[PDB]
RNA sequence: GUAUGUAUUUAUUUUUAGAUACUAACAC
RNA sequence: GUUCGCGAAGUAACCCUUCGUGGACAUUUGGUCAAUUUGAAACAAUACAGAGAUGAUCAGCAGUUCCCCUGCAUAAGGAUGAACCGUUUUACAAAGAGAUU
RNA sequence: GGAGGUCAACAUCAAGAACUGUGGGCCUUUGCCUAUAGAACUUAUAACGAACAUGGUUCUUGCCUUUUACCAGAAC
């Protein structure tokens, strides 16, 4: 609904919420159809959450078995590195994955210890506990975002929208400080007309 | 009739404020009295 | 909800944008609450808008410590036995379902279909005699006058023998270092100097 | 605080007989009919169990420089349409005090802004040959009809029934030219 | 009442058979948030409407009536409402004494409960304005008679006459020849929009005549609001109607006047 | 391997050779 | 419909059932909103046009506006975002010389 | 009346190692001295959480065309 009502109707969500244009598009769809990290992380997020669901779903199908699942879980949370690609819209999420890594290798020394190279795991507490926090965080950071969105998106852009003095800009304003306060003097001393 | 005034829940969702919406206005200025501005060259050009 | 397209649909579809800013929060709730691997399924209290807007998970977990440790470190055990054991372990694709299959309804296919056992492990008759009942329960002790508060579930308290099985069970994951003084430079205080 | 500020201004009218009502109030409703800014809205229903809902539609400005009643839009006082309170005024006099109306959108949304207090306001089968509403009631009552056809630039037409036309030939003719057509 | 008061309102439609949402293929692909099409532009889009109401024999009583409410069901005015008698609106054409209920809340919004706008609306559009009662319909888009050319102008002007008679009391009709349009002009300002929402997309001839089954392939007729009459006599009509009315609310401003002192 | 801009009204409102040339997301 | 109770009838021996009646318990939801053309999303396609300073090619920052768009944004982009690039007469006098009344 | 509730509202939770009420004396209510009663929760390898996230401003760096997104330390 959001991305409807902002008019573009050529960009497809599938179902594992990756984001495609379904057509080539013309110079102005790019700028009208460039999204922010608002709804891009929060898709990326979902992405997450709907991948772990889904694992649960294919035990409850019976299509898997217990200890896969286990598995499972283990090996998103662990590679969310590489199964989401949220790592491009807040790159902070770095600390997260680098901590999901480090525990994965003190987990599998503990757990390999006399048997075996191969995939069989399932410890998933610690790095739960890490991307769980890691939400906690966030949650207020979104809904300033995504808060700004929409009610940009209901009420249109503020109107007044002033503009500070930054590196790029600065020198220009010196400039006109400095014309103006010639134009007063020079006002003020002439006698009159 | 008197009356009485009571506020209404919004449903949290949906916008409140329902008729918040930025557009720009010109405001006339109302002029009801004068104020007065009541003060107190030749060669100076030349100079000037 | 599903196929809206009717003008009575109006404010419903405001209301989707508005719950946007909110998602993160319910993806959080949700999250917290996974079911846990000795756990089949867990069964939640949802706060959804009357409207299908969006659906929150109400509850926190919460766990015995002693418990806990104990549980997850059993599945720990029974993980170790299950990769020693089985010569194919198969680790599930990713992701599980493909982009075109929409998510298939509970309602029809999930529901009806058995929940096919978890891990567990297969204890022991008389050692863990103690805690052999309730211990891979959802919450592990609710109905107990002595055991537990209440339903509200806070406030646990125990007797020595089950302390003793749990203490048992857990080594694994137990601290198992018994004196202050092996930790010499290794305190937060000597981290921090 | 400047919109809360001014009350709201109902008829007694529209606003019912009941002694005590309860009505609802928004701090952002909807923009006036009018202006097109946002304002105050008041819902109320004149009976607590009517069904219908009472919403007043324009503003608190866009209303007292008009005079009108939010709710209804009719003088506050006389109970009459703006486009005729200004004609009965216009009558006394000559010709002015028409309320001229902010086309455009900021001509409008500036204009209710200034506190003028508007121009109104201040001083408070047979075929018949030489309107249809008149002729099928007065043709209705004493007889049986079916249709009429007039055509004004021709000044005649046809009346047709279903005996009781003859009943009609008593009153018809000469009151008119009406004759038994083909 | 032996026809309207004493029959219950019949349903119109099944629920079942009422039209889909979702106009059909105006573009490339649906669009979620607004109802309409994404891409391109197909052929401006409007039809005919399949449907249509029969005075006496859909109108009947309904709940609003006992409920007492004010304002009637449009659905009956397109004769498209699936609810029947359990219906909350009325069904039934405008009379005098109804029009009498509403006479305090018709200022503001039409007789279907919706609110008047101001300005009307560039092509003179759905519904009308609270500045200016305007009694009189604009008809155009004749060829809802689809393409049958007539023997003479006295087949539109009589088949209109005979259409909008049924849905109220008509002061004045007049169809013009030359350029294609009826201007059809009514009592009372409720029974103006009601014919308006009534007859918008509409076909003409019986129910059977030549090319009457594909009748559902045609455009239908505009029914819109119309503009002043230029001429000088309708002009002269209005004025003097204006001032004799102006003239009888003068009684009622020195009655209660009057009362006041 | 040019942003960007303008226009896209259909349904009927009352009275004989070539030199100097310009340019070319076309060839170092 | 539950409960307290009264009366009548019946079984009964103050109990079981039926009937009638008194009292208590319980007490005003929802809508700013009705279901496709006639109360209003812009894109795209087609035609024409074709990117500031310059002799010429190219970085750019601003400033004014009843133009805004993307962006979480008081970063930054949107051709240096666009529009601007045009029309242009009286606070009016003083002196001198020639023609007409 | 007792037990409870993944019920709510209102109080209170970082400080002279620290709370409140009351009796008496001096100054002139505050404040100081003296007498007396009761102090739930949280604190000493310091704290409501045996757990652990993010943002803003300001400095110092690090990547290094520029902005978001960032590197890793500090103070608020
Ligand atoms: O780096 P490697 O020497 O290949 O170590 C790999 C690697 O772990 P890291 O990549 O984290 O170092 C594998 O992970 P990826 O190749 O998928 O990144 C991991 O397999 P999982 O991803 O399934 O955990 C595997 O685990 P195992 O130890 O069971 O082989 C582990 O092996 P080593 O760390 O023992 O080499
Ligand atoms: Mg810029
Ligand atoms: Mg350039
Ligand atoms: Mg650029
Ligand atoms: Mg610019
Ligand atoms: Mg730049
Ligand atoms: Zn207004
Ligand atoms: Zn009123
Ligand atoms: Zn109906």
């Amino acid at each position: 609904l959001l991305i409807h009502r902002k008019g573009l109707t050529y960009l497809h969500l599938d179902y594992n919420f990756n984001l495609k244009p379904t057509k080539t598009l013309t110079t102005k769809e790019r700028k009208k159809s460039r999204l922010g990290n608002s709804f891009h992380l929060m898709r990326e997020l979902l992405k997450m959450m709907k991948l772990i669901v889904d694992t649960h779903v294919q035990f409850r199908l019976g299509n898997v078995d217990a200890f896969q699942l286990a598995d499972g879980i283990h090996y998103i949370l662990n590679h969310i590195g590489q199964l989401t690609g949220i790592y491009r819209y807040k790159y902070k999420v770095m600390h997260q994955i680098r901590a999901c890594k480090d525990l994965k290798h003190i987990i599998y020394y503990k757990f390999n210890k006399n048997l075996g190279k191969g995939p069989g795991c399932g410890f998933w507490q610690p790095a739960w506990r890490v991307w769980l926090n890691f939400l906690r965080g966030t949650i207020p950071l979104l809904e300033r975002y995504i808060g700004n969105l929409i009610t940009r998106q209901f009420e249109g852009r503020s109107n007044e929208i002033v503009k500070t003095t930054t590196k790029q800009r600065l020198d220009a304003y010196y400039d006109l400080e400095l014309r103006n306060s010639v134009m007063d003097d020079i006002l003020e001393m002439m006698p009159e007309s | 009739h008197h009356i009485e005034v009571v506020s209404k829940q919004m449903d949290p969702l949906l916008p409140r404020f329902v008729g918040k919406k930025a557009r720009k206005v010109v405001a006339p200025t109302e002029n009801d009295e004068v104020v007065p501005v009541l003060h107190m060259g030749e060669a100076d050009p030349n100079e000037w | 909800h599903s196929d809206m397209a009717s003008k009575m649909y109006n404010t419903d579809k405001k209301a989707f944008l508005g719950a946007l800013k909110y998602l993160p929060h319910a993806i959080l709730k949700l999250l917290e609450n996974m079911p846990h691997p000795w756990e089949q399924a867990k069964e939640v209290k949802v706060l959804y808008h009357t409207s299908g807007a969006i659906t929150f998970v109400n509850e926190t977990p919460r766990v015995i410590e002693p418990v806990y440790t104990a549980q997850w470190s059993a599945t720990w055990i029974a993980m170790r036995r299950e990769k020693r054991d089985r010569t194919h372990f198969k680790r599930m694709r990713f992701p599980p379902f493909d982009d075109d299959e929409p998510p298939l309804s509970y309602e029809q296919h999930i529901e009806n279909i058995e929940p096919l056992d978890p891990i567990n492990l297969p204890l022991d008759s008389q050692d863990d005699e103690y805690v052999k009942d309730w211990l891979y329960d959802s919450r592990p002790l609710e109905e107990d006058s002595k055991k537990v508060n209440g339903t509200s579930y806070k406030k646990w308290s125990f007797d020595l023998p089950e302390m003793s099985n749990l203490y048992r069970l857990s080594t694994p994951l137990r601290d198992e270092v018994t004196d202050k003084n092996y930790y010499y430079l290794f305190d937060k205080k000597s981290f921090f100097n | 605080d400047e919109i809360n500020e001014p009350p709201p201004n109902i008829c007694e009218q529209c606003l019912g007989d009941e002694a005590n009502i309860r009505m609802t109030k928004i701090p952002q409703g909807s923009e006036c009919k009018i202006c097109t800014l946002p304002f105050t809205l008041y819902h109320f229903k004149t009976s607590k169990r009517s069904n219908n809902i009472i919403k007043t539609l324009i503003c608190v400005r866009c209303a007292t420089q008009r005079n009108i009643c939010q709710c209804c839009m009719l003088d506050s006082r006389w109970h009459i349409p703006i486009q005729l309170r200004d004609h009965l005024i216009s009558l006394v006099n000559e010709e002015n005090v028409m309320t001229e109306e902010a086309k455009n959108d900021m001509m409008k949304r500036f204009l209710s802004l200034k506190n003028v207090k508007l121009g109104g306001a201040q001083i408070t089968i047979d075929a018949s040959i030489p309107s249809q509403l008149l002729g099928i009631k007065k043709w209705k009552d004493g007889n049986s009809l079916s249709l009429i056809v007039n055509h004004k630039a021709k000044c005649g037409g046809l009346r047709f029934q279903s005996s009781e036309t003859l009943v009609t030939p008593k009153g018809l003719k000469r009151g008119l030219i009406d004759r038994f057509r083909i | 009442m032996t026809s309207w008061r004493d029959k219950s309102a019949k349903v119109q439609v099944k629920e079942s058979e009422l039209p889909s949402s979702i106009p059909a293929q105006t573009g490339l692909t649906f669009n979620i948030w607004y109802n309409k099409w994404s891409q391109g532009f197909a052929g401006n889009t409007r039809f005919v409407s399949p449907f249509a109401l029969q005075p006496q024999l859909h109108s009947g009583k309904t709940r609003g009536d006992n409920d007492g409410q004010l304002f009637f069901c449009l659905f009956f005015a397109k004769g498209m409402c699936c609810l029947g008698p359990k219906c909350e609106y009325l069904h039934h054409i405008p009379d005098e004494e109804d029009i009498g209920k509403l006479a305090l809340r018709t200022e503001v919004l039409d007789c279907f409960g919706r609110e008047k706008f101001a300005d009307y609306r560039e092509d003179m559009g759905g519904i009308g304005s609270f500045r200016k009662k305007n009694k009189t319909l604009y008809v155009g888009g004749i060829d809802g008679a689809l393409n049958s050319k007539h023997l003479k102008p006295a087949q539109i002007e009589s088949r209109i006459r005979f259409v909008f008679s049924r849905l109220g009391d008509i002061d004045r009709i007049r169809y013009v020849e030359s350029k294609n349009c009826g201007f059809v002009k009514f009592k009372y300002q409720a029974n103006a929009e009601f014919a308006k929402e009534a007859m918008s997309n509409q076909t003409l001839l019986l129910p059977s005549d030549k090319e009457w089954d594909d009748r559902r392939e045609g455009t239908g007729l505009l029914v819109k609001w119309a503009n002043e009459d230029p001429d000088p006599a309708a002009q002269k009509r209005l004025q003097e109607e204006l001032k004799l009315e102006s003239l009888n609310m003068m009684v009622h401003l020195i009655n209660n006047n009057t009362n006041s002192a």
